[PDB]
């Protein structure tokens, strides 16, 4: 059932969703942490240093269905 | 007139066609003997077997069936072009031309709601 679903006819299949995840998280850390002043960025630096440290504590939340935040 | 020979094995029919050539040779010795096969493997096998059996080869040609039928058309009927105007790429590019005109004719509603969302011609191709 192709037309009403919206599928392409040949699919280059991949299964390694970690490298793209880290590469894209690097861009978010690049564009949403850089232009902060130091007096604000100190508290951000205190909790976690870099994107590699940040991804370890949020990797399991991203997979599958996105949850609902209280 | 038409002939049909059922077969269990193939070498006996190879001997049968060899016998046919033996009992009757073509009146024009330069006339090519058309032989139809469905595979290049069978083509090479017939080449090697017939060359080994006769010692040599004599006016042997192996065209694929569609090419043979086209060769029959071009000699039986006039005005026929040498090759078709309808090939698997020609319809592809012509449908590339003709789909955008025929969008929204009240019959292609599913095609419109699938294709017109967002694309860079890949889905259209």
């Amino acid at each position: 059932n192709a037309f009403e679903s919206g599928m392409l006819f040949e699919q280059q299949l991949i299964e390694d969703e970690s490298l793209l995840r880290y590469q894209a998280c690097a861009d978010f850390w690049r564009r949403h942490c850089y232009p902060l002043p130091r007096e604000i960025a100190q508290v951000v630096f205190e909790t976690w240093k870099g994107p590699q440290a940040l991804l370890r504590d949020i990797n399991r939340y991203l997979q599958g269905e996105a949850p609902v935040i209280k | 007139m038409l002939r049909v020979y059922h077969s269990n094995r193939l070498d006996v029919l190879e001997a049968l066609m060899e016998f046919i050539v033996e009992r009757e040779r073509l009146d024009d010795p330069f006339e090519p003997e058309m032989i139809l096969v469905q595979s290049t493997g069978m083509a090479q096998w017939l080449q090697m077997t017939l060359s080994q059996k006769f010692g040599i080869a004599a006016n042997i040609d192996f065209p694929l069936p569609a090419s043979f039928i086209w060769d029959m058309f071009v000699r039986v009927l006039p005005e026929i072009p040498k090759e078709s105007a309808f090939n698997k790429q020609s319809m592809s590019w012509k449908l590339m031309t003709l789909l955008p005109q025929l969008l929204e004719r009240e019959d292609f509603t599913l095609l419109r709601h699938y294709l017109t969302d967002d694309s860079d011609k890949r889905k259209l191709f």
